[PDB]
């Protein structure tokens, strides 16, 4: 019995390149309660991935808030990988800032 | 304040 | 309308004989304690800056009442595990959700109490609070267990006593931050889409609480059908966020005016893509 989590990849605050802000990754609608999850900058994992709280909503599927900082800039790349029961490969969001 | 369950399921 | 709720896992893992225990407190949505069994001193600990108010002997207790709760949910999971006659070589879950509302009058509206095996619905508390619902034949063996020991009756006790008590406390101890609000920063952004069709960004910022409704129109007419919603997202700050995008054609944008609406907010947002 599984769900496949949905996944949001987005800043704290609105970016502008050069300046320092925290990268969210928000993990939800999910079971099993097991998940590992990875937010990296142009492929390699950053490092103190702070995670935020370990809960679940009405419907008894789970979520959680795994957040860095990072310094959004005109060349880099940032996503968030997660693996989960639910799903035969790991799937990796990238950061858009537009979303 | 936190609940404590009374009678095992 | 207020609310105390608390969340609770206990997760078997493949080897461990012990369970993972968490448990969340909540007070309208905003997590406030917390206890997690995997960390190296597991004890509840204050979520919210209001909490402080406590003194050691609140947290001892309840540090105590959990250690307590850590036993029950285990062998809750062993006696489930022969109910569905599954194998002990997995890993399972059982949650449960508990707690009380209040209405506009501070009175109890309606207690809360239901359980979840494999995060699916299992055995419930009434509304009545004094019958059970289950959800398949093997929680029945529970419900018929229950029904006899009176399992309801103290459920009830602290549904209708203890849970409304602490939340009147929680409420005046906690009014100057749980009564705040942060008013949304909105904004109106403008990117491609297709061949002569651009897309328009209304984003909200940091705002709480949690909700809030954004709205699109063109000519004095909401555009429902036609509206790329993104569920609410936390800010790791305690505000929120939310955006809502159409698609327009190119050129004709400034016929399109985005709304926002929160309870911060004694008149809603108007806003429109300024070039």
């Amino acid at each position: 019995i599984q769900k496949t989590p949905q996944i949001q990849v987005y800043s704290r605050h609105p970016p502008e390149n050069g300046k320092p802000n925290i990268l969210n990754c928000y993990v939800t609608q999910f079971h099993p309660p097991h998940i590992e999850i990875q937010m990296l900058k142009n492929g390699k994992k950053i490092p103190k991935v702070e995670m935020s709280d370990m809960s679940f909503s009405k419907d008894w599927s789970f979520y959680i808030l795994a957040h860095t900082e990072f310094t959004p800039t005109e060349t880099d790349t940032y996503a968030c990988r997660v693996k989960h029961d639910s799903m035969a490969e790991p799937k990796t969001v990238y950061w858009d800032r537009d979303m | 304040l936190s609940l404590r369950n009374p009678i095992l399921v | 309308p207020h609310s105390m709720r608390y969340f609770e896992t206990a997760v078997s893992r493949p080897g461990l004989e012990e369970p993972r225990y968490i448990s969340v407190g909540y007070v309208d949505n905003k997590e406030f304690v917390r206890f997690d069994s995997d960390a190296e001193n597991p004890r509840y600990e204050p979520r919210a800056p209001w909490m402080e108010q406590e003194g050691p002997e609140y947290w001892e207790r309840e540090t105590q009442k959990a250690k307590g709760q850590e036993q029950w949910f285990r062998v809750s999971l062993r006696n489930l595990l022969g109910y569905y006659n599954q194998s002990a070589g997995g890993s399972h879950t059982l949650q449960q959700m508990s707690g009380c509302d209040l209405g506009s009058d501070w009175r109890l509206l309606r207690g809360y109490l239901q359980f979840a095996y494999e995060g699916r619905d299992y055995i419930a508390l009434n509304e009545d609070l004094k019958t059970w619902t289950a959800a398949d034949m093997a929680a029945q063996i529970t419900r018929r267990k229950w029904e006899q020991s009176g399992a309801a009756e103290h459920y009830k006790a602290y549904l209708e006593g203890e849970c409304v008590e602490w939340l009147h406390r929680y409420l005046k101890n906690g009014n100057a931050t749980l009564l705040r609000t942060d008013s949304p920063k909105a904004h109106v952004t403008h990117h491609p889409r297709s061949k002569g069709e651009v897309t328009l960004r209304c984003w909200a910022l940091g705002f709480y609480p949690a909700d809030i409704t954004l709205t699109w129109q063109l000519n004095g007419e909401e555009l429902t059908q036609d509206m790329e919603l993104v569920e609410t997202r936390p800010a790791g700050d305690g505000t929120f966020q939310k955006w809502a995008s159409v698609v327009v054609p190119l050129g004709k944008e400034q016929n399109y005016t985005c709304r926002v609406y929160h309870e911060g907010l004694p008149e809603p947002l108007t806003l429109r893509w300024e070039p």
